[PDB]
């Protein structure tokens, strides 16, 4: 249920050693791959020339072993920022020797310590080891969310430690890795191995960290309490975070000596094996979600592309949006329609965009629910989609036409309607082009109409998550721009993230547009309050819909529809993170742009620095008309 | 020709440490190869030593010996990378050695350990940056000390006082204790501080050597002379009245000086680390090293 590996700084018999683990039910083995007590010298006659085996014989294990239970730690005498240059060099040497080793074996990962606040030429080592030869050793680098130093005891006479609380001086770790993967220009080889001490800081910083590459967490045995039966065990704050990481499928690792003696070793694994047990299970949106975590896609554009049959099919599985729309359409006849005119008077409803006919059933369901009386059109451009609707119209219906094959904006209606039902909404609300679409077919709405959706709004917010820059990065092309991967936005289930500020209001439209021009270009100015310092890596994007009065549906998380999975989270890119520090304002704009032929946005940062406007005349990112 | 000891003895020789009689005690780690641990050896004569043959007694050790020291006679105190502090002890004929105890208490490799002058008690330090102060006759840890904010590179117990010891470590702290203090540590003021040694006949005084081979002289109540081009690993005073004081380096030298530090004896006899030294009892003028080169040697020092 749960991943998890063994630290040890002592293996006298990388064989038996490796057993002994397996039997107390581990995964892999963080260990030494040279003795961390046996230094080396590279330069300097006579030590240079120490004869005989640096290390033990790679023989020792198979290359499966090497290749999936092995963890390699960094001797810990290696110092590259030494005030020292002798040592600085000697470390230079021993660090590639070491990482050329842990190339050499395949070993899966390999830990680094972020251990103070100058890893400059540590940095720098291991970019030149990233760039020399062909490898893909992932990079684990141990960070603590609290500094030895900060955590020291007290009991220094001449040398207290600070009763003032700091904001920064508590927050220092995360600018030491920030500093540390800025230098490695963000390498996707380089990930956190979070330590946790014994005192946790306060619940901001650990907002902090998710949104950075964990890939492993790892527990010293003296941070664990004792129960009851004398078992270890970790406070409810402790565990609260455990449950925070369990969520991002981080690897767990145990360090240090057995504390709880009489009790065996085996058992700080079964506390966390237990912990992961009783957790809530995942609802429909989240099982459904399971593999899209953080995967970058382009948002679909069924106006100008023709959707496929399974793609439709998966939509029509969502079990809330199509009973929400049903319910919309049922108040609305009840609305129009008095009681004795219940068999005299019969509603014109169109369904525009109608696809295979899920908003039709819809219509049908709310008529009989209702007990009013309907003649139903159903509009459909795709015809790969109409050949669905004239198969169910002929097997089933022979009740005249419509199912009628046209453009909403081309189609001219045999008469004019009473209610027009659509479903041509986006994860950004208008960014299908319902706007552009409902425009054309207003025209056959009767004077006093109502549209379902009546009116939506898009919403966005601030967000840090050095995951996602990384994911747009690798978007980069051939043959067009190398930053155009920045200027368009991604459909995609935000998870490795952090949510900077609240989300606000961005563009809203009512239907039908019952005022003349009727423009439908925009240009707004959000302002997003900062409560800790981040970095800005983009805006996540989300909506909400009134399709009849009460009746809504939203992906805005705190009015999260529930289990409705049709839409998931658009994301905006910046070409360049934005560092921002607490108390700050984050200063967005965004414009809605269009012509004849494409609809597109461009967006800019104002505060606290400026950012380049984005998507400058669609030239990344359009919509087509 | 070696009784309940191993065939073959660790190639990276840690400790050299003479008792009163004249006897050589001997710690040696295996720092590469299929196999890493450690080994313990008496030579009651020091000439044959490092000879598995021609020794007095020794033992296997599970795991490596980053340091040791004495305990009276017939004790031996040590460091395991396991994170255990192991005791020794020598049977009655003294031609076993015997595990009292081994506790694993660091959450690393313990790296340093002193017997307090009690004999009673002794403290190890640890890269766990953890000091512990262990009762030997109970075998339980009194007092466990986060002092420190990195890997604890040495300490060393008062001679006289056994409430009293020196620490120092990568975060560049000297520490001066006493264990009767509500807060105990005490920092005393550039480059990390290796090695610490009290003089024998001052209360007061001390000298450390730091990564880049400067040994320094102080009493709490600063003089200084680089004696080498690399770290010093170590100090030890010889026995003599006014006594002198051998420094010992990753550079593979050692150096004898003065009471003013200046320089009277010099040895490139090695040709790997040089990680001890120990003068005898029964010569003041006898200096014994050790290194990772494998090489016991016997140093006259002229005074
Ligand atoms: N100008 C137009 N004239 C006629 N028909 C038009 C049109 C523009 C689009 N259409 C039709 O509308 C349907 C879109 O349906 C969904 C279904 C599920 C969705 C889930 C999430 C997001 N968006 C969704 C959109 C398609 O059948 C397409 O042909």
């Amino acid at each position: 249920r749960v991943s998890s590996g063994r630290d040890l700084n002592c293996v006298p018999e990388i064989a038996d050693t490796l057993g002994a683990v397996a039997k107390q039910g581990f995964d892999f083995l963080c260990m030494p791959v040279f003795h961390p007590r046996f230094k080396r010298e590279f330069i300097q006659e006579p030590a240079k020339n120490r004869p005989g085996p640096q290390t033990r014989s790679d023989l020792l294990l198979s290359g499966r072993d090497w290749n999936t239970l092995i963890v390699g730690k960094l001797s810990p005498w290696i110092r590259p920022d030494s005030k020292v240059e002798k040592i600085r060099r000697n470390s230079e040497a021993a660090m590639l020797q070491e990482l050329n080793f842990g190339a050499y074996l395949g070993l899966p990962a390999f830990l680094l310590p972020l251990n103070q606040e100058d890893n400059t030429n540590l940095a720098r080592v291991l970019t030149n080891h990233i760039h020399t030869g062909h490898h893909s050793s992932m990079f684990w680098m141990r960070v603590p969310l609290v500094a030895p130093e900060d955590l020291r005891d007290d009991i220094i006479e001449n040398a207290p430690t600070t009763h003032t609380e700091e904001y920064s001086g508590e927050e220092k770790t995360w600018m030491w890795w920030h500093n540390f993967r800025t230098l490695c220009d963000y390498s996707k080889r380089i990930a956190v191995a979070l330590e946790i001490g014994a005192d946790l800081p306060s619940n901001h910083v650990i907002d902090r960290w998710l949104g950075e590459p964990i890939k492993a967490a790892i527990l010293p045995t003296s941070i664990f309490l004792t129960n009851k039966k004398g078992f270890p065990v970790l406070s409810k704050m402790h565990q609260r975070l455990i449950f925070r990481l369990l969520k991002l499928e981080v690897q767990f690792i145990i360090t240090g000596t057995n504390h709880h003696s009489e009790k065996e070793f085996c058992s700080y694994l079964q506390y966390l094996e237990y912990l992961s047990q009783n957790r809530p299970p995942p609802n429909a949106y989240e099982l459904f979600a399971k593999g899209y975590e953080d995967y970058l896609q382009s948002p679909l554009q069924p106006l100008m592309d023709n959707l496929e049959s399974q793609t439709y099919e998966v939509f029509e599985k969502d079990p809330i949006k199509y009973s929400q729309y049903q319910q919309a359409i049922y108040k609305c006849l009840l609305d129009r329609v008095p009681e004795e005119e219940k068999d005299t008077n019969v509603q014109v409803l169109m369904v525009l965009g109608a696809g295979r006919g899920p908003l039709v059933n819809a219509s049908l369901r709310a008529a009989k629910q209702a007990d009013r009386r309907i003649k139903l059109y159903a509009v459909e451009k795709n015809p790969n989609a109409v050949v669905t609707l004239e198969n169910w119209q002929f097997e089933e219906w022979g009740s005249q036409v419509t199912v009628v094959s046209s453009d909403m904006r081309e189609w001219v209606a045999p008469e004019k309607a009473d209610i027009i039902v659509s479903e041509l909404l986006g994860s950004f609300a208008d960014n299908e082009l319902s706007p552009e679409c409902l425009d054309g077919a207003q025209h056959f709405l009767k004077d006093d109409g109502v549209s379902i959706p009546g009116e939506y709004t898009s919403f966005l917010a601030p967000i840090s998550s050095s995951k996602l820059y990384n994911e747009v990065r690798a978007c980069r092309e051939k043959d067009r721009d190398p930053e155009a991967q920045f200027e368009m936005p991604y459909v995609v289930r935000l998870h490795n993230f952090h949510q900077l500020s609240a989300p606000q209001p961005c563009f809203t439209f009512s239907h039908p547009n019952r005022d003349p021009m009727i423009d439908n270009n925009r240009y707004c100015t959000l302002e997003f309050p900062v409560e800790v310092n981040t970095v800005l890596h983009g805006f996540a994007g989300y909506f909400e819909t009134v399709l009849y009065q009460d009746i809504t549906l939203s992906i805005r998380p705190e009015t999260h529809s529930p289990g409705m999975f049709s839409w998931f989270p658009i994301l905006f890119p910046i070409k360049q993170p934005i560092t921002v520090r607490e108390g700050q304002t984050i200063c967005v704009r965004f414009w809605r742009c269009s012509n004849s032929k494409k609809v597109w946005y461009e967006w800019a940062v104002t505060a606290p620095v400026c950012s380049a406007i984005h998507n400058p005349t669609g030239r990344s990112y359009t919509i087509g008309l | 020709l070696p009784p309940n000891a191993p065939a073959c003895m660790e190639r990276q020789l840690e400790a050299a440490r003479y008792r009163s009689d004249g006897a050589l005690l001997l710690g040696a780690s295996s720092l590469s190869g299929r196999c890493w641990a450690g080994s313990l050896w008496l030579f009651k004569d020091p000439c044959a030593a490092p000879n598995e043959g021609f020794c007095s007694a020794g033992v296997q050790t599970e795991a490596g010996v980053a340091d040791l020291t004495w305990v009276g006679e017939r004790g031996i105190l040590v460091a395991s990378d396991s994170g255990a502090v192991e005791l020794w002890e020598l049977d009655e004929n003294e031609t076993l050695i015997v595990s009292k105890f081994c506790k694993y208490e660091h959450d690393d490799i313990v790296s340093t350990v002193s017997v307090l002058s009690s004999g009673t008690q002794a403290v190890s330090g640890s890269k766990d940056i953890c000091i512990k102060v262990w009762d030997l006759a109970q075998q339980v840890v009194l007092s466990s000390y986060r002092a420190h904010a990195a890997q604890v590179t040495c300490v060393a117990a008062s001679p006289h006082k056994d409430s009293v010891f020196l620490s120092c470590s990568e975060d560049n702290r000297i520490l001066l204790w006493d264990t009767r203090c509500p807060k105990p540590a005490s920092q005393i003021g550039g480059y990390l501080p290796t090695s610490l040694a009290w003089h024998p006949q001052q209360s007061e005084v001390f000298v450390f050597g730091d990564e880049n081979g400067t040994v320094s002289l102080v009493d709490t109540k600063v003089l200084s002379s680089a004696v080498h081009s690399q770290c010093v690993t170590g100090l030890v005073f010889s026995p003599h009245s006014v006594p002198f004081l051998a420094s010992l380096s990753e550079d593979c030298s050692l150096a004898v000086l003065d009471s003013s530090l200046s320089e009277l004896f010099r040895s490139q006899a090695h040709r790997d680390f040089v990680r001890d030294a120990t003068w005898s009892p029964l010569n003041h003028s006898l200096l014994t090293t050790v290194g990772w080169d494998h090489q016991v040697v016997h140093h006259v020092v002229p005074t």
